[PDB]
């Protein structure tokens, strides 16, 4: 994976590639690494794929119950605290590397969490195998007082650096913009710069090519 | 002593125009020794089909477990479980055993009875969902299946054409894997009819 | 413990199991019966780790016998095999698993059909026309692939079984001191005394 | 402890026709999750209408090709400029490889050309020198993906004549240079999609009685 | 001791008592091997109004500990009023000592009482407690033992103590690859709490 | 691999499969595991592919040099011992070879020698070598008699490889048959298991474990 | 069998329209200790080649001596030693590549990663890599160690393929190299601020720049960062 | 390779050696002669690592035969045994030692006495009335301690030997496919064909 | 890298160039584990009239090397006259580099030419050569990197350089258990060769 988070004027944006690997094999060419914890708190995940999904859903569930209990919109620090304490308790064995971002009554926030339960604060962050390629771009082009459109451009460019230069990352670029006072917009497949070219030949077989031994109707009804 | 490659086997699933296909080989062995040539790896709960590769004891255990759970589902819900919902149930159940997992590679396939949309999905051993428009592969010849599917597959295939594509994908992949083969079964699934065909393949 | 075989024919299931019990460089016994009757029409042979084998077999035997008394009814071979598989499937993830491999030969009285199930210590169940555990299979499976027919009689099955034992006695490294053969059919379980 | 071997990734593919033979290979070179080069050729014209590629550990691959090219040169000096036949080259390569039986060249070697009857020939080697002439062979990282597709499309495996009850097999026939290049391009685009170590570019070397022609095609760079 | 692949807090941290109270100082570098995971980290952290600590070792371990200590001292305050710096160090020790096997946390505790003035307690890997006039710790501290011992004096002024910390950490940063970035400082006195920062362009050419 | 060769009334039958594997990856289905040393000598190959191919083609060169020097075809015993003495020099180095040197000479008659990479050299009437040797033994031993006809012996050899090709995961592809007589070796064709299995199943009525 | 003791980090490089640029910092690390600070890791050979070396410094100094001796040996009985028969970048590289692979084959490697940058006699740009394993490759941009992970992505945005080389000037190319060196100082724990840079142009020749420093750094935003999550002060 | 025995009686030495050659789970041969004639009145049996056994035996055989031609004279069993021991004593400190254990049965024509020497792969020589290598000794030594007498005939020795083989066939784990028996006396070496 | 149980030379050694030439300095302690095998060792050793070296690492290895170098330079002198300090360092390097796997020798070479004045070459474990204005080495040198970097100046006087070495090694000794005893020094100038010694009672209370 490559995942990034970038703060701007009136909020925060996060982004991610869409490659899922199995050793050297690409298992999913278009998987979703951006996760909704609450309506306006989103999470980018790298590492063990099941762990990032499971831990984000569990905390997201408890955040919802907490929001209902307190009659308040949830805060990013609550998700941060709940995630880190959970991950710490499992001493790194739950391999989730997260970039947590969102807006709440306190303001806009951007954090990262590592598998062992350490958290970091920043204006720009990157995690995953292509974090070095992404951070190189972020360190080169980031500035204070970014606009919405400038932050999206910087974030996607940082993901692209991972897509092209890191073998662990590829395919498309997902984005989620979380602005203050507005609904969060999830931009699934914001960029698709890796479309498969037309095949040279159709491999549609003549009907009857495959040798068959038996046929039978299967009963699915009661 | 690698649980996922003791018994051997493969499963593949594909989508077509208003239809889905799911196929599997029949081999069960103990490393080099071929033991059974009747060991089917595809099961179904109502109209939802589940294929499972990997350690055979877990394949059997999980089939029995999901039959258990889907039966209680139907009694309480008063309706058959749908592929999208079943996919989530599989994922939950596998992740429940996160640090002592079932050594399996399951594959869901089916048509949603309400919307009519074709649906397929795959998982790793700890429950991570892998959804796909085109195809899902699993087993000891997964590399081979990935190669066959990626080249042979095209979208919106008719049920009769889709049968040929998935069958050729499975057969030629199995023939390049020592632990897969010994027969094969293909399920063609339309909205309200399901055909099951046994393939003739080389028996070595 | 080493050699256990099983052959399902037209009207019966035949189980053959080696008589030798060896510890170290000594054959301690040459007349060991590696089987237990689970019910009147169900027989289970076993092989594996010392102690585990008999302890497991008798534990299953007690449970099936308890069921028979409670319901005044005999469980089908398929039902017994499923019960046995689940016990082994539990076992493999225990602190100390049962290292036992079994064959279950039975006659289903409702279907009027013989049934042979092969289950390994992991809880891997398969129904087969012929089965074997351990190194035996590496010789007997190919042999039976050639000579076995589905419509054979019990006598034809015993000759087919003699052909397996001869091959094993010729090519196996260890002396397993012959086999005890038992037949399971519509009339129950009986032992062939001269083999 | 020092480890003298490494994995440079990539994949290669050889197909033989009636009066021609092709040897293709991607141009990507990698170590771990990094790209070293997007264009580093590993299919070489070795003279006497013999093309060669040694995929795997590039240092060993280069050393081998270098030694074989040199073997061809000395064959001319020692035997009155006699043309080295493809079968003779194959046997010579076996001895090069087996010469290092106890410290092997970690490569899958494929050579292609024309036999002494003018017909297309492809030979393939294991790391320690076992070789075999074939109509078809894929080698390298994505060999497991490409090879079964070749069995199906080049040698018509598992394909029967429609309506013949799976009794009559699809008859074997030579493929045209046009049809072969279609299969090569489709094989590599498919491998690029699902294998992380395969991409960037495709270089094909075609061998006819007239000589050795080249063709190049772009591949996805993620 | 560090778990494989976990963020390393390897550091250049120090706390120095002086006439008006105590000053904590630290670099801002966090590493995962030789990659710098964060170049602008805050290793000086509040457990109470005027009781702070410097963190080194494992990022995860030190954070988890500091969060627990903050909880204990907040609960202490609700029942018994403001805790002493010694009390805070004791709570740190109890966690570090009783879990010495599972933790990698080299913590310096520093606080300001009105009665006891500025105090510094250092807690190394073992979980032992050592009350000192000043303390240094982290991977980069090895390189400045000589410098700090020769240059430290008791009852320094604020400006002198800031210069002492700045020059010391500058050298630690220069020689330790695991240390770098900005130099953060926190001043604890009767006046209140003051945060200071110093950038490379300044401290490198000292 | 599965390879066998047995001695009988009408000479020697030699049968081999054609599969080559790298772990569970089936690398080839068309490998030639019988080496044709000369019109009267054959060699079978099991184990490491390169080791077998390299050293058995080398063996052929040593046999050619013998008949140039001695003006006489080499004995099966001498040919086998050249190979066994060679691998013995490499003992412990990790060579992996299971070979059978089969042939006819005037002084010896039909002769088979088993030679392997740990230095074992054995004369014998029947041998099966390879990962599927036991599967071949099961069928061969239970049907073997000295008085088999050339037609029946050829089939039994073919059928024994088929049996192993079926059960052994690391054997298959096709069957290569040879018959060795006083007049030399005779090739009896390549037989693909793809068609041969079903042909044998139907005609013989065997393989009832498989879904017909 | 070796283990590297005193080590040098990234070497980065790229091609531009008329020539090549190469750079490397002046640090000799001893594990985590940044022990030596006056270490030159770019070594010119003639007036048309620069060899940049990372990894073990004792082995680097050995390679220096070999190159130095190569120049001497080429001059012997060679009237055209400063003309047609002068040492080319391709000659110098192939020599090193031979040595590196021979040493790995004897299980006693020179623990280095090397980039030979230069301009050939016909004006063509030369840029090729070789390491302790004897592995070789060429590309419009090349980098070692971290540089491979962080510099290459940045340099490839300027020259992504062959056709981008004529379109890239020496001003644009040097700017990217200097920027990359800053990023490496931000993020590589075994890097220093001081570095050397070399340009080999087909027209203006060899320009060797010493004692450069990373500058125009962004550190101001650090002051706003407090705690690791909740902490407000 | 496994079972080799030796018994010295009044007027002869009798060697018995198992016929089985096993590799893996297959008995490759059941008629193997694990002995070589070193000279007309000296016989050596052998057992141990595959390949090493025959290579060593034949190497010794060649050397003793070379001596016989050179001097036109037969070396005494004692002299041959000493030569063999020294070769093994060299071997054990080589790069790759011969892992071969041998028994040397001979008839000394000058003394008119039979002689049996037991030598292990380390080069450990002992003259004995009866000897064995491998696990065989754990049964046969105690048996011979009881039943052996020094003044026995060749026929009595063969019956005593039958008693050993029977015990081994009863209590040994592996099937060693019987034994080839050979007698060494004043008239040379001969093989018992029916045992 | 040390062989098991062999004598350890872990040290506090340094060589410092100055206006009139160069001064070598060293502690006196040798250990096997925690036992001080020799407390009065001379770690400053002559390879030529005005070319000396400081030894650290393995006692046996450094002695064997120094003895060989002394032999080479004596033979060099008989044929080609007085060797340069660079030449001496090259001979040390050649031995240390070519036998890097079997040796543990951290050597500092220091000499005085008339043309080149005072020179210092340091040779760490790897066998690399580094020409420097001053150099520090040995187990105890870690503790004085900060101090020495802050306090070193080029073109110092003799008395200043002696104070710089004395204060530095004093701190190294104070913090390193493997260092101790007396502080030996050797002065190399145009005037000649002068030996100096300093006892604990003096340098401890600095
Ligand atoms: C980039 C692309 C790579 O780091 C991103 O980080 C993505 C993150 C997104 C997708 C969440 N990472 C992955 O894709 C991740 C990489 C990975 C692989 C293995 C271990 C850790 C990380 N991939 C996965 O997690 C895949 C998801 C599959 C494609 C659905 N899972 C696996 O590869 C599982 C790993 C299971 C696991 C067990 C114990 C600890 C950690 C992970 N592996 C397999 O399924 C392989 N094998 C197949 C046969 O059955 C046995 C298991
Ligand atoms: C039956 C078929 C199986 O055992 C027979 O035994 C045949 C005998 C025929 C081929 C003569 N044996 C094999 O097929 C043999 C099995 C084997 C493999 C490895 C060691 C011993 C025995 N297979 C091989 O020799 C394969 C043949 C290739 C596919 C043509 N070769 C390899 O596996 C090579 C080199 C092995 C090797 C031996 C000794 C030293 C070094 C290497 N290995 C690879 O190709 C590794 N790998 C393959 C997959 O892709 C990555 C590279
Ligand atoms: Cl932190
Ligand atoms: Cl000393
Ligand atoms: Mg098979
Ligand atoms: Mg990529
Ligand atoms: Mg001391």
């Amino acid at each position: 994976t490559t995942i990034v988070g970038v703060k701007f004027n009136n909020g925060v944006v996060i982004a991610a590639d869409t490659r899922s690997t199995q050793g050297p094999i690409v298992a999913d060419k278009n998987c979703a690494k951006l996760h909704r914890i609450s309506p306006k708190i989103w999470c980018a995940g790298a590492g063990t794929a099941a762990d990032t999904e499971a831990v984000t859903q569990l905390i997201g569930s408890n955040i919802e119950l907490h929001s209902l209990y307190t009659s308040r919109e949830p805060r990013v620090v609550s998700a941060l605290q709940m995630l880190k304490q959970h991950l710490f308790k499992y001493q790194g064995h739950i391999g989730a590397y997260l970039i947590v971002a969102g807006v709440d009554p306190t303001g806009s926030h951007l954090f990262s969490i590592h598998a062992h339960g350490s958290t970091d604060v920043g204006y720009y962050l990157s995690l995953g195998s292509g974090s070095l390629a992404a951070m190189a771009v972020l360190e080169s082009h980031w500035k204070q007082d970014l606009t919405k459109e400038e932050a999206i451009k910087l974030a996607s460019d940082a993901i692209q650096a991972g897509i092209w230069n890191d073998l662990g990352s590829g395919s498309n670029v997902d984005v989620c913009v979380m602005e203050i006072g507005k609904d969060a917009e999830y931009l699934r497949n914001y960029l698709t710069p890796n479309v498969r070219e037309e095949k040279q030949k159709s491999y549609k077989f003549p009907r009857g090519t495959t040798a068959v031994l038996k046929e039978s109707i299967v009963n699915i009804c009661d | 002593s690698d649980p996922s490659s003791i018994n051997g086997g493969i499963v593949v699933a594909m989508t077509g125009k208003d239809c889905v296909a799911i196929a599997c080989d029949l081999r069960l062995g103990s490393q080099s020794l071929g033991v059974s040539n009747k060991f089917e790896k595809i099961f179904h709960y109502g109209h939802v089909f589940l294929g499972i590769t990997g350690l055979a004891t877990d394949v059997t255990t999980l089939n029995e477990m999901f039959r258990y759970k889907t039966n209680l589902y139907k009694l309480k819900e008063e309706r058959a479980i749908e592929p999208e919902t079943f996919t989530q149930l599989v994922s939950s159940s596998l992740y429940e055993r996160r640090f002592g997992p079932y050594f399996v590679g399951p594959v869901v396939a089916g048509i949603n009875s309400k919307s009519g949309k074709p649906f397929i999905a795959g998982f790793d051993l700890i429950g991570c969902i892998d959804e796909a428009k085109d195809f899902i592969v699993s087993g000891t010849a997964s590399d081979q299946l990935f190669g066959m599917c990626e080249s042979l597959y095209e979208p919106n295939l008719e049920p009769e054409d889709l049968f040929e594509t998935i069958s050729q994908a499975l057969l030629n992949a199995a023939d390049r894997d020592a632990l897969s083969g010994w027969g094969a079964v293909v399920y063609i699934i339309k909205k309200d009819e399901v055909v099951k065909r046994y393939l003739k393949m080389r028996q070595d | 413990m080493d050699i256990i075989l099983g052959i399902r024919v037209q009207d019966s299931v035949i189980l053959a199991s080696s008589k030798a019990v060896t510890r170290g460089i000594s054959v301690l016994k040459d007349s060991d019966d590696k089987t237990r009757q689970l019910s009147p029409h169900t027989l289970m042979s076993f092989a594996g780790e010392a102690g585990d084998t008999v302890q497991f077999a008798e534990y299953i035997q007690a449970n099936i016998q308890l069921y028979s008394i409670r319901e005044d009814y005999e469980l089908s071979p398929q039902a017994v095999s499923s019960f046995v598989r689940q016990e082994l499937a539990k076992s493999i993830r225990s602190r100390r698993p049962y290292q036992v491999n079994v064959l279950i030969g039975g006659y289903d009285k409702k279907k009027n059909k013989p049934e042979l199930y092969q289950i390994d210590y992991l809880g891997t169940k398969v129904e087969l026309p012929y089965g074997a555990h351990g190194y035996s299979g590496f010789y007997t499976f190919s042999l039976l692939d050639h000579h076995y027919r589905p419509d054979m009689t019990t006598e034809e099955g015993l000759d087919l079984l003699k052909l397996c034992v001869q091959e094993l006695e010729k090519r196996m490294p260890m002396d397993f001191k012959g086999v005890i053969v038992k037949i399971v059919d519509k009339d129950g379980i009986r032992q062939v005394d001269d083999f | 402890q020092f480890n003298p071997y490494g994995d440079n990734g990539g994949t290669i593919l050889g197909i033989a026709g009636e009066d021609f033979a092709v040897l293709a290979g991607d141009t990507r070179n990698i170590t771990d999750y990094s790209i070293n080069s997007r264009y580093e050729p590993k299919v070489f014209d070795c003279g006497d209408n013999i093309v060669m590629s040694a995929n795997g550990f590039a240092a060993d691959g280069d050393a081998l090709v270098k030694r074989f090219k040199n073997s061809v040169k000395w064959y001319h000096f020692d035997h009155n400029d006699k043309k080295l036949s493809i079968n003779s080259a194959a046997r010579n390569i076996q001895h090069l490889l087996y010469g290092k039986r106890f410290f092997p060249y970690y490569v899958h070697t494929i050579i292609a050309g024309l036999d002494e009857d003018g017909k297309g020939a492809v030979y393939s080697f294991d790391p320690v020198g076992s070789y075999e002439r074939e109509q078809c062979r894929a080698g390298g990282a994505a060999a497991s993906l490409i090879m079964p597709f070749l069995d199906n499309q080049v040698n018509f495996k598992n394909q029967y004549e429609p309506g013949t009850n799976g009794k009559v097999k699809k008859p074997l026939k030579y493929l045209s240079v046009e049809e072969v290049i279609k299969l090569v391009r489709d094989s590599f685009t498919s491998a690029t999609e699902r294998h992380i170590q395969v991409g960037d570019g495709l270089e094909i070397l075609i061998v006819t009685k007239d000589g050795v022609r080249k063709e190049f095609y772009e591949l996805k760079r993620d | 001791r560090l778990k494989k692949g976990e963020v390393s807090l390897g550091a250049s941290i120090m706390a120095v008592t002086f006439k008006d109270g105590v000053i904590l100082g630290a670099d801002s570098r966090t590493t995962t091997g030789a990659y710098i995971a964060n170049r602008v980290t805050d290793k000086l952290t509040r457990v109470h109004d005027k009781i702070w600590c410097c963190r080194s070792g494992s990022a995860a371990d030190t954070q988890a500990i500091a969060d627990i200590v903050q909880y204990h001292l907040e609960l202490y305050t609700s029942q018994y009023g403001t805790p002493s710096t010694e009390t805070a160090a004791s709570v740190f020790k109890e966690l570090c000592y009783e879990n010495k096997d599972n933790l990698t946390a080299g913590i310096i505790v520093a606080g300001y009482d009105d009665k006891n003035k500025g105090e510094v307690y250092t807690i190394p890997l073992g979980g032992s407690v050592h009350k000192l006039p000043y303390a240094i710790a982290g991977s980069g501290s090895t390189f400045i033992y000589g410098y700090c011992d020769k240059n430290f004096r008791e009852n320094m002024s604020k400006e002198e103590t800031v210069d002492f910390i700045k020059h010391s950490l500058s050298q630690a940063i220069k020689w330790d690859g695991s240390s770098g970035g900005v130099i953060r400082m926190v001043v604890l006195t009767a006046a209140g709490v003051e945060r200071l920062i110093f950038y490379p362009d300044e401290y490198e050419q000292l | 691999t599965t390879t066998l060769a047995f001695r009988f009334q009408g000479g020697i039958i030699v049968a081999v499969d054609s599969r080559a594997t790298a772990g569970n990856w089936v690398a080839s289905q068309t490998v030639k595991k019988v080496i044709e040393i000369n019109p009267f000598l054959l060699g079978t190959m099991a184990g490491g592919a390169a080791d077998c191919q390299f050293w058995e083609t080398w063996l052929g060169s040593q046999c050619r040099l013998h008949e140039l020097r001695e003006k006489e075809r080499i004995s099966v015993a001498a040919a086998s011992k050249i190979l066994s003495n060679l691998v013995y020099q490499y003992k412990g180095a990790g060579l992996s070879m299971g070979t059978m040197i089969c042939g006819y000479t005037r002084k010896e008659g039909p002769t088979i020698y088993y030679v392997d990479s740990d230095g074992t050299r054995l004369k014998g009437d029947i041998f099966c070598v390879g990962s599927g040797q036991t599967f071949a033994y099961g069928v061969l031993d239970s049907n073997y008699k000295w008085d088999l006809s050339v037609e029946d012996a050829l089939y039994l050899g073919k059928r024994s490889i088929l049996a192993a090709a079926h059960r052994d995961a690391y054997s298959g592809g096709s069957v290569n048959l040879y018959h060795v007589t006083e007049d030399g070796w005779i090739y009896h064709g390549n037989h693909d298991v793809g068609e041969l299995f079903w042909k044998v199943k139907e005609e013989e009525g065997s393989f009832n474990n498989v879904i017909g | 069998t070796q283990q590297p003791i005193v080590t040098g980090t990234s070497v980065i490089s790229m091609k531009y329209d008329n020539g090549v640029i190469i750079a490397a910092d002046n640090l000799g690390s001893y594990g985590s200790l940044l022990r030596f600070n006056g270490v030159e890791r770019l070594i010119p050979v003639g007036d048309n080649t620069v060899v940049g070396i990372s990894g073990d410094i004792s082995d680097m100094q050995h390679i220096e001596r070999l190159l130095k001796d190569l120049v001497t040996e080429n001059a012997y009985d060679n009237p055209l030693a400063d003309a047609e028969e002068a040492l080319e970048p391709s000659y110098i590289f192939e020599y090193l590549a031979t040595v590196m692979y021979q040493r790995r084959s004897k299980m006693n490697p020179l623990w280095n990663a090397i980039i030979v940058a230069g301009v050939q006699s016909n004006g063509d740009q030369f840029l090729r890599y070789v390491n302790l394993l004897g592995v070789t490759y060429s590309s419009p941009t090349l980098a070692t160690g971290f540089g491979a992970h962080m510099a290459n992505p940045l340099l490839r945005k300027v020259v992504d393929r062959e056709s981008d080389i004529p379109k890239t000037t020496v001003q644009v190319a040097e700017e990217a190299i200097v920027n990359a060196m800053r990023v490496l100082y931000y993020r590589d724990a075994r890097s220093s601020r001081n570095f050397s840079l070399a340009i080999i142009d087909k027209n203006t020749g060899l320009t060797f720049k010493k004692n450069l420093q990373v500058e125009n750094m962004k550190w101001d935003f650090a002051k706003d960062i407090k705690g690791y999550g909740t902490q407000k002060i």
